[PDB]
């Protein structure tokens, strides 16, 4: 379908469309060594990708409909020079006619313009004065569709944000090339992450976009909070969606003690820039391979869970033969787990679900999804098979619904 | 460089009756400290930590705090005057 399909293959970024347009990468473009399709652009002239399109598919019309798709991870704004500093990141403008994706404090912007000095903007706005955002420094799926008889539409994660009229225009003559580059950005330490860039020769409908959202989401590989692949031997701070103003703690190590949800998790704050909930809080987990035989955590991968207390690595375990419905979890010293239950099946989907860790015994029986429960007003981490049971034919948020947060330059909080 | 600076230091118990101006405090710890009628003016705090602290008639005027944590402090709005925070974590009073 695609007239442009920017994809990384072998050791080069290419167009997977028949038009096989030529791509001119700069000296200072970074690729994620784990997913090279994840592209990192800096505020440096050399950090730029240029697509030199074939002259056929070049847009020069007043009635041809088109759409553009991509995923983007936009790090949090840290500085005040970036408030009201709109900066272009993708550009197909030739003599102020064509289109461009631009960014600015709390906004992703789309602009079309014709040969006769008339434009139109659609804008998705997001806040940074917010406890837990869906949009700050997290891979979001942006899709922009255009119909010349009516409107331009801005969809985020499959869902319509805004629509603005473009029937007044206007023959548009776009550039012969697309420039991926931050242009006009006054924040010297600034970047974006970009991946899966597509162009389409029509206005996509609202089902085609949901479908593209669902396939490019890599159902089958667990993700962290930010959207990247979940990894082994990598510390993650833990976020419980059911109760997000609480962080994980251990009162004491050993089958004596318990892991629990402690509150209130605090805030991070830059004056006039952001006020958020703190994400780097409490005991870190590390996902350990059960089978040492690639550090990407995939659906149905049997693992252990390590736990860091006072700088030392422990083990998440429980006795499921204990009396009651929920089996309370403890952080065990590792050479002393014995035959307690500790092996965890990691879950991406069934179908997707935020409920990620299913606790088992050593003979293949479900102990339950790791979550929490209130005992004597102490929200202790437990496993329970109620979780596994509400997950039949529902997809709502539960106390087993978790998010893994590693330290990241886009968030910029002090780790502790 | 060309500004007063006092770094890698841990103050353990109590501070009373001092008006500190023009200082940069780089990675300093204030842990278990009681402040009594202490005043920091026109100063900069970088990668420091406030932990289990108490403050009586003390104030931070025209101070920039960078990368610092306030953890179990008694700090209120009316203590920081014409203030600024930058990547500062707030843990609860
Ligand atoms: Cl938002
Ligand atoms: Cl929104
Ligand atoms: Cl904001
Ligand atoms: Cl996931
Ligand atoms: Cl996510
Ligand atoms: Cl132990
Ligand atoms: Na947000
Ligand atoms: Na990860």
């Amino acid at each position: 379908t695609s007239i442009l399909n920017l994809r990384y293959e072998s050791n080069h970024l290419i167009d997977l469309s028949r038009y096989a347009s030529k791509i001119n990468i700069g000296s200072k473009v970074n690729f994620d060594p784990i997913d090279k399709n994840q592209i990192q652009l800096f505020n440096l002239e050399s950090s730029k990708i240029e697509v030199i399109l074939k002259n056929a598919i070049v847009y020069n019309s007043m009635y041809e409909n088109f759409s553009t798709s991509f995923w983007i991870r936009i790090p949090k704004y840290f500085n005040s020079i970036s408030l009201n500093n709109e900066y272009t990141i993708i550009n197909c403008m030739e003599n102020n006619s064509g289109w461009k994706v631009s960014l600015n404090y709390g906004e992703i912007i789309w602009t079309l313009q014709d040969t006769q000095e008339i434009k139109q903007r659609v804008v998705f706005k997001y806040s940074q004065m917010i406890n837990i955002s869906d949009y700050i420094n997290r891979w979001i799926f942006v899709t922009i569709t255009n119909n010349r008889l009516n409107n331009s539409k801005i969809y985020i994660n499959g869902r319509l944000i805004d629509q603005k009229p473009i029937s007044n225009l206007g023959n548009i003559h776009a550039s012969n090339n697309i420039m991926f580059k931050l242009d006009g950005c006054r924040d010297t330490h600034r970047y974006i992450w970009i991946k899966y860039f597509n162009l389409f020769d029509k206005e996509l409908n609202e089902k085609e976009i949901k479908d593209l959202y669902d396939n490019q989401s890599n159902s089958g590989i667990l993700k962290d909070f930010w959207g990247d692949y979940l990894q082994y031997d990598k510390p993650y701070y833990m976020l419980n969606l059911y109760d997000p103003n609480k962080y994980v703690d251990v009162n004491n190590v050993g089958i004596r003690g318990y892991m629990y949800l402690k509150g209130p998790r605090g805030s991070v704050m830059t004056t006039n820039i952001y006020l958020n909930s703190s994400l780097y809080r409490g005991t870190k987990f590390i996902i350990k391979k059960y089978a040492s035989g690639d550090n990407i955590v995939r659906n149905n991968d049997r693992v252990y869970i390590n736990v860091v207390v006072k700088n030392k690595e422990y083990r998440l375990a429980t006795n499921a033969s204990q009396a009651g419905v929920e089996k309370i979890l403890s952080a065990l010293e590792i050479p002393d787990v014995g035959n307690l239950s500790q092996v965890v099946v990691m879950k991406s989907k069934n179908i997707t679900n935020k409920c990620k860790m299913n606790l088992q015994d050593n003979n293949g029986n479900d102990i339950g999804f790791i979550g929490f429960h209130q005992f004597n007003n102490i929200a202790k981490l437990v496993a329970s098979n109620w979780y596994n049971r509400q997950i039949e034919r529902s997809s709502r948020t539960l106390g087993c619904s978790w998010e893994f947060i590693p330290v990241d330059d886009g968030w910029g909080e002090r780790p502790l | 460089v060309e500004r007063d600076k006092y770094a890698n230091f841990t103050i353990n118990f109590t501070m009373e009756n001092q008006i500190h101006t023009g200082m940069e405090y780089d990675n300093g710890r204030f842990i278990g400290v009681k402040f009594k009628s202490v005043t920091f003016k026109d100063s900069v705090f970088k990668s420091c930590t406030f932990e289990d602290v108490t403050s009586v008639n003390t104030y931070f005027k025209n101070c920039t705090f960078i990368d610092t944590v306030f953890d179990n402090t008694d700090f209120e709005p009316y203590k920081f005057i014409d203030s600024e925070f930058k990547n500062c974590s707030f843990f609860h009073n």
